[PDB]
Order: structure tokens, then sequence, then C-alpha cells
């Protein structure tokens, strides 16, 4: 279970990453869309950790 | 091993259009295997030969000479592929994180020093509690020479 | 790389001053090393041993000689030249293995 | 190397300590910087960034273009050709113009060289020492690495105009900028340069020391003894003292 | 911390964030051009020629007194909305910043760029004064670009210039909301809107 | 940080924002850790010293 | 549209702007000499500040010999169709607020780099 829950989250990291890479993630207000990304990521492994 | 010595560190800065040659004293190198068409250079015949010079003479400056082990420095590592492992290299290329290798590490346990690779399963352990070990390696009991 | 002595006589403070004084030319072309060997007082030569050298307190160094070229010069003659060879100059510690 | 101060007044600058290969007359820091926007004056709005250079015993700021001329370049085409590789770069063009628009009073090679040893230490007298000592910065100080001997100014210039490139392109951020705690950008000092150092300093002390012996005992018009002119302690003495 | 309508609706709040927000010229515009214009009526940009010579209609001044060179300024529309300025405050600003010294022509509202066009007039009876000596005598283009780089660096168009960035969030803790005593007695904690 | 040329190490590729280049560790202490992420938790490491 | 600067063609100096009242046109003129030109266009400076970058022709063609650049097969050539190409991130201090993929085609004889 915690292998595959560290693989789904793998798999969303990868999707988050490639919505980025399309021009699909909408920048939170307060701060840039390096920021936005870095917080997404940092919030996705922490809940899954 | 014609003119250039394996000791030259060389650069080329593609996305900047520069070559840039070193020659000088205090750069750092790491020996490491050469890796073209996702394939290594070193076979079982070197390992034959590795084998004899416990008997008489295929030393190591021997493997340098023979193409398959270059000196690659710290500037050198901004252009170069290394790998884990030969089991990176035999990956198929629908799931292949790279497909163009440059070179491969012999062992990657040979990052650590002296007193920190006295740790038995260091990867296991905590990196402060590493240093700390490495820290009171030195001050250990012993025969300090014969 | 290092540049070669020059000189000229400089005899100012003396009446009948030559108008061109003799000059002189040193010059370092050459380095032997030999092997750490110690002079003991009476200044006989042995090699001393890494053993020797930490129970004496010694240094373990060896000596040092140059070839030295000098030339004598004189406007309007022939200059000299004279080889001093295996001049000593010092002891240069020596790194062990 | 190139840097960014997040204080001061420069925006950028480019470092570089050239030395001469395995030689005496130690390593030599050459600066070439870029002025801060935020300067609190009129005319310096339109100027805006302007581009100065740090020379070897000089305490004063240069610009690179009085600099430029002063090798033996007076048209500023030639300058360009020489910093400005490709010359369809619009905003690198544009970049280049306010040191340019600085330096209209030097035209001229001679007039250069006063203008350099005019700010350096121990200014001469009508001009021609200025010159003289112009031209020994030039050749001495400024990057002895790529050479010192004589017509060495055409070697001398083309790095001057890569490095100023490197300054503008890195004011860009078409390349990344240098970082200090990189270790490529390190060497390691062992045993075998620090000892060719206290050789070097201990060869310098046994030449003046030989130097002095023979000069105390040429004033009489008498010789000397080569065995009795070098003192054997003066090299083992500062070896055995530094180590 | 905000009050009325500004606490609780977040157009008054960000209204309130563009009186506070230091917006120069450098957060708001697209480019800058500086062109030469020796006919006003008939000038080079044929995107202009639509609404010039509505603005030269009726003029405010004599069109043969002014300089020929103009400042051209291009500006983004999104920055613009963002902002919540209109046009008439930015002319006015350069109105006020710039005296009489320069005439402002701005582009519709509705059109696909917003392009200015500002100008100097020849202050004919202010070219005869005397004391000017080793003064740097001042060229009309290079004096167009440096008081370019002055409206460009320096001036403000709202906001507070010792204010950087503004934030605008809701609490979620009871430490930033507005803790009130309602009828019943009790303890209620409103998370109004509210500035960083 | 990319301490290369956009990659924290050369056994990675450039540009490569996914879990393994960025520092996430997705193995235990137990299981034992692949020597870049070793790297990255001896650079984590360092910083409480 | 942009202008540089012209070289004089007797000492290679600067040609500045300048303003002759007789004719009504711009002279670009040399300031160390005496050579002049009119004027082709009509802008002295333009400064951009939100300026769109055509990085397409600023990245080396030549990276496509890169083997630390990832390689993708599923993005065709426009130009060539070639199945192979090499994506990257831009260099510069205005595209990384975008997260922006720029495709370089490996093929050496046609080179496309375009973005998607
Ligand atoms: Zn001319
Ligand atoms: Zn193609």
């Amino acid at each position: 279970e915690i292998q595959q829950a560290i693989k789904k989250a793998k798999d969303d990291v990868i999707n988050v990453i490639q919505k980025a890479h399309n021009m699909e993630l909408e920048p939170t207000p307060g701060n840039t869309l390096r920021q936005t990304f870095e917080n997404k990521v940092n919030r996705i492994l922490n809940d899954a950790r | 091993m014609d003119i250039i010595v394996s000791e030259v560190s060389m650069i080329r800065d593609i996305r900047d259009r520069e070559i840039r040659i070193y020659t000088d004293a205090g750069r750092i190198c790491r020996p490491l295997l050469i890796v073209e068409n996702g394939s290594l250079l070193l076979k079982k015949t070197h390992v034959e030969m590795l084998k004899e010079r416990d008997y008489n003479n295929y030393s190591w400056q021997v493997l340098v000479a023979s193409g398959v082990v270059e000196y690659i420095d710290t500037l050198e590592e901004e252009t170069v592929m290394i790998a884990m492992s030969p089991y990176d290299l035999k990956q198929d290329k629908d799931y292949a994180y790279c497909t163009t290798y440059t070179h491969c590490e012999i062992h990657p346990a040979m990052i650590l020093g002296v007193c920190a690779s006295i740790i038995p399963f260091p990867d296991h352990n905590q990196s402060p509690r590493n240093t700390y070990q490495s820290a009171m390696g030195k001050q250990a009991m012993g025969v300090y020479i014969t | 790389d290092s540049p070669a002595i020059e000189l000229q006589a400089e005899a100012q403070h003396t009446s009948g001053e030559v108008e061109t004084p003799p000059r002189f030319s040193l010059k370092f072309e050459q380095i032997y090393l030999s092997k750490p060997t110690h002079w003991e007082k009476d200044g006989s030569p042995s090699p001393m041993m890494p053993n020797e050298a930490r129970l004496r307190n010694l240094t373990y160094s060896a000596p040092l000689y140059v070839d030295i070229t000098k030339t004598k010069n004189v406007e309007g003659l022939d200059p000299v030249e004279t080889q001093h060879q295996k001049t000593f100059i010092g002891k240069i510690p020596i790194m062990l293995r | 190397y190139v840097f960014s101060m997040k204080d001061g007044k420069y925006a950028f600058k480019t470092e570089i300590r050239s030395c001469l290969e395995h030689s005496s007359r130690p390593t030599s820091t050459l600066w070439v910087n870029m002025m801060a926007r935020g300067s609190q004056n009129i005319k310096k709005s339109a100027i805006g960034q302007r581009i100065i250079a740090i020379l070897p015993y000089i305490k004063q700021e240069i610009p690179i273009m009085i600099v430029f001329r002063a090798l033996g370049f007076v048209a500023d085409r030639d300058i360009l050709e020489h910093i400005i590789y490709d010359f369809d770069d619009p905003e690198m063009m544009e970049m280049v113009k306010p040191s340019l628009d600085e330096a209209f009073v030097v035209q001229e090679q001679n007039v250069a060289l006063n203008f350099i040893g005019a700010r350096g230490a121990r200014p001469g007298v009508t001009k021609d020492k200025r010159i003289k000592y112009a031209k020994e910065i030039l050749q001495k100080e400024m990057l002895p690495h790529v050479g010192v001997s004589d017509f060495c100014e055409t070697k001398k210039a083309y790095f001057l105009g890569y490095m100023v490139h490197r300054l503008l392109l890195a004011s860009l951020g078409r390349r990344e900028l240098d970082d200090r705690d990189h270790y490529g950008n390190k060497r390691l000092d062992l045993a075998g340069p620090l000892l060719a150092f206290l050789f070097r300093g201990l060869f310098k002390n046994l030449m003046k020391e030989v130097r002095m012996y023979t000069q105390k005992f040429i004033d009489r018009g008498k010789d000397f003894n080569l065995e009795l002119a070098i003192k054997t302690n003066i090299i083992t003495d500062g070896l055995r003292y530094s180590l | 911390f905000l009050t009325g309508g500004a606490a609780r609706d977040a157009e008054k709040a960000k209204n309130v964030l563009c009186r506070l927000e230091h917006t120069t010229l450098r957060k708001v515009t697209a480019n800058t051009a500086i062109y030469y214009d020796p006919d006003p009526q008939r000038t080079v940009i044929s995107e202009d020629q639509e609404f010039v010579n509505v603005y030269y209609e009726m003029p405010d001044f004599d069109p043969t007194r002014i300089s020929p060179w103009l400042l051209r300024i291009e500006l983004d529309r999104k920055r613009m909305t963002d902002k919540k300025l209109t046009m008439e405050q930015i002319a006015e600003k350069i109105n006020v910043g710039f005296g009489e010294d320069l005439n402002c022509i701005f582009n519709d509202d509705n059109a696909d760029k917003l392009v200015l066009r500002i100008r100097i007039m020849n202050n004919e009876e202010n070219k005869f004064q005397d004391e000017d000596e080793a003064v740097d005598k001042m060229e009309d283009d290079m004096f167009l670009r440096c008081i370019e780089a002055n409206m460009l660096s320096d001036m403000t168009l709202q906001g507070i210039e010792a204010i950087g960035k503004v934030y605008m969030h809701l609490p979620q803790t009871d430490s930033k909301k507005r803790i009130v005593i309602t009828e019943t007695g009790e303890f209620k904690a409103i998370g109004e809107w509210l500035l960083e | 940080p990319y301490g290369f040329r956009k990659r924290t190490l050369p056994h990675f590729i450039k540009d490569d924002y996914g879990p393994e280049s960025r520092g996430f560790v997705e193995n235990s202490y137990l299981a034992g850790l692949t020597p870049s992420e070793f790297y990255f938790h001896a650079m984590g490491g360092r910083e409480g010293l | 549209g942009f202008v540089g600067i012209r070289f004089c063609q007797e000492c290679n100096n600067m040609l500045y702007p300048k303003e002759d009242k007789e004719n009504k046109i711009l002279l670009y003129a040399c300031r160390n000499c005496d050579y002049k030109q009119e004027a082709d266009s009509n802008c002295i400076y333009v400064n951009k500040i939100m300026h769109e970058i055509d990085e397409l022709t600023h990245i080396v063609p030549d990276v496509i010999s890169d083997p630390t650049l990832p390689r993708t097969e599923d993005h065709a050539c426009p130009k060539c169709s070639h199945r192979e190409a090499v994506f990257f991130q831009a260099q510069t201090r205005r595209a990384e607020e975008e997260m922006r993929l720029y495709y370089v085609c490996t093929n050496q004889n046609c080179t496309h780099r375009w973005t998607e």
C-alpha cells in the first residue's frame, strides 16, 4: 500500500509537470508560476509522506 | 595516449560555442568507464586480462591506455552522461530515462572518503550521524603502525 | 627563469677612478639533487634514515648542488668564463616514499 | 568570473585574476563593471548603465573605450568588431551605446595613454612618463597570461572584447551567472606549487644576499669567492621554519 | 484592515490595493520609442492617422510651435485592467508632473493598442534667456530621451513609493479575524479581507 | 539547487523536474537509498549542522 | 520595427541623428568627421520593457549533438516530419516563469526549431 501510494504520488507529480509544460497551470495570486508549481509539488510530496 | 595525456580537461560549450582546454595543476578528476552505443567499452577479455595482472603485468595504466577509462574532471561533468550501472544501459527505449550515455560509474560507494567508508551500510543511517562517525573515526583506538 | 646577476664596480669614493670598470655576470643553469645525507660534527657524511631522523630529531633533507657560470668582462678585453660546479646551496626536505 | 551585487553602485561585475604562468610578479585582479541604474542624476538618466574598468595599480575608474583606444584602435567599428561578434543583435548594440557616448574627448592613442597615466599611482609630468607608465600597466599588469612581450595588444584586445562580450551576455541572462561555491571554478594547491612558491621567495632572498655580498666586495676593486658568496642557511632555514 | 464594504467585497479591496501598491510606468506599459514627426497631421504612423487629426482639428496650442520630436508609448491592456486605471488619470498625472511643457495625445478606449504621443512645445519666450554657459547645452531628442527615462523610472501613477509588493488574503485562524459580540452574548469571528 | 547546468547531478537529464532529480526519497532507510537520493540526504543533513 | 546605427565611411565612428530645417529631413551625420546620409527609417531609440524574444533563433542548432539534453519521439517535426526531437527550456530571464518547452529537430539537414 505504501509503495502504491508513492507510485501514485509520483504519477500525480508527473501529471503536474506535464500540465505545467502544456500551459495549463493557472498561477495563484500572491506568487508567481514558479512558486505556485513548487508549492503544488511540495504539498503533494508532503501529503504523500 | 598519443599526444594529449588523460590529465588534460576539455569542455565543449555547445550552447555558447566554446572549447576550453585546461592543463594546469589543481584540477581533480575521477576515472570513469566509456560508453558508446548503449554499451560499455569494458569486456570480459579485459576481465581476464585483469585476472592475470595478479600473475604478471596487466596494470591499471594499461587499462587507461586501452581507451576504456578516462579521467573526467568536475568541469567536464556538465557535458557528459554517467550512469549507475549497465542495468540502466539495457533498458528498453519505450521507458528509457536516457538513450545517449557517454560514461558509467565503476561503483558509487567510492564517493565516500576514508573515515566515512568504514560505516557498515551507510545508506541506512543518518548523514549527520555519518559525519559524527567520520569525526570520531579518527579518535578510535588500535594498532596505528607496525 | 631567474634573471642573471649583472654587476658593475662603482669606486666613486676614491681618486683615480677607471672610466671602464670591470664587470661580472653570474648564471645558474643546472640542478643536482643527491640522496639525503647527514653531516656529523666532524664533517663525515652518512646516509640518514627516516628512523634516524625521527630518533635524533633531525630533518630528513637532501643537499642541492648548482652549477655557476661566472663571466668576467673588461671593456676592451676578452671576457673569461669560470665554472663553479656542484656548488652546495642548501638542504631541501624530502617527503617519504 | 561574472558576479552580481545586491548592494553598491555596480549592477554586475566581471573579475579575472590573471597571472603569468610559473613566474614571479604575482596575480593581478582586473575588473570590468557596469554602473547601477539607480543614480540620482538628470543627465545620467538617459545614459543609464555604463561600462567601466578597474586596472591593476590604479585607484580610479576608467571606461573600457579609452582602454580600447589605448591599444591602438581609434575607430569605433574596429572595437565593436572586437567586442560584438555578430552585428545583427539589436539590444547588445543598444547596450554598448553609453560608454561610447561618454568617451568622445579621447579619440587618439596617446591621449588615451595620458588618460590612463593621469589616474594611476605616482602620476608623472609632461605626459611622456605617463604614456610610458600606461604602456607598462597595459603590457605588464593587464592580462599577463595572454602575453607580456611586445606586439601582444591584438590578443589582449581580443580577450578584452570577449570578456566585455561575456559581461553583456550575462546582463541579459543569455548565459548563466558564475557561482562562487561551484567547485569546478576551484583549484587545489598541494605541496608542489606551495613549495615552489617558497622556493621562489627563498631564491629571491638568496639572490639578494649574494648581490649584497658581491656589491660590498666589488666597490673595493677586489674579487670574491663564490663559495663564500652563497649563504646556504637561508633556504634550509626558511623551509624548516615554514614546515 | 478594512472597514465597510471593502472588508467584505473583493472589488473594493482590490481598489484599495490599487491605491496602496506602487504602480510606476514599469508595471503598466509594453514599450517605448522615440520618433521624428515633421508633419503632425501627416505622421509616419498610419494607425495614429485615424485619430491624431481628431486631436489637431481643435488644438489647444499652435501646431507650428511644437517640436518635431515625438515620444510614442505603447501600453499593456492587461496591466491597465489589473491596475483599474483610466486614461484621463494618466494624462492628468503627466500634465501635473511636467506642467505645460508637454502635450499628451492618447488613444481611444476600444483600440487594438494604447498609443501615446508626447510632444514638447518650443517655448520661444525662454529661448532668449541669458546666463547659460558650461551648463551642458542639450539637444531636443536627447532631452526627450532624458525626460523619457524620468517618466519611465521615477514618477508614480498611484500608490506609495515606500511600499513594494502587496498581497490580498483572508485569514484562516482567529487572530486576524474581527471578533465581535453577537446579540446572544457569544464571540463571533468574521474573516474579513485584508492587506499585507 | 541546480549545481550543474540545469542539473542537480550529471546522472540526470537537463530540465528535469521529476522527484528523482528533485530530491524526493521514495525509499525508506530500511530498504536502502539510491546514491542520488543518499547525496540529497547529505544535502539535507549538512544544513542542520 | 527596430533600427540600429550606421558607421562612417571615412573614419568608422557613429553617425548621430541631426535635424536641419532647410529641407525638413533628418540627416544621420558624423561628429568627428564630415560624412552624412539620409534617413531610411524614422526611429532613433526604441526601448522595450516587455520585449518579445524570438529565442528560437537564439538557441544554437548544434545542441542536437548534446547527450545531456532530453529526447522525445512523439512530437513530429513541422518541416521534415522527423519523429525524434530534442526538447528543452530556454535560458533567458523571462522564460522561467512560463514552463515552456522548446523543440529542436534532430535531423542535421533540417534543424527546425519550434514551440508546442
Ligand atoms: Zn566620419
Ligand atoms: Zn525536421
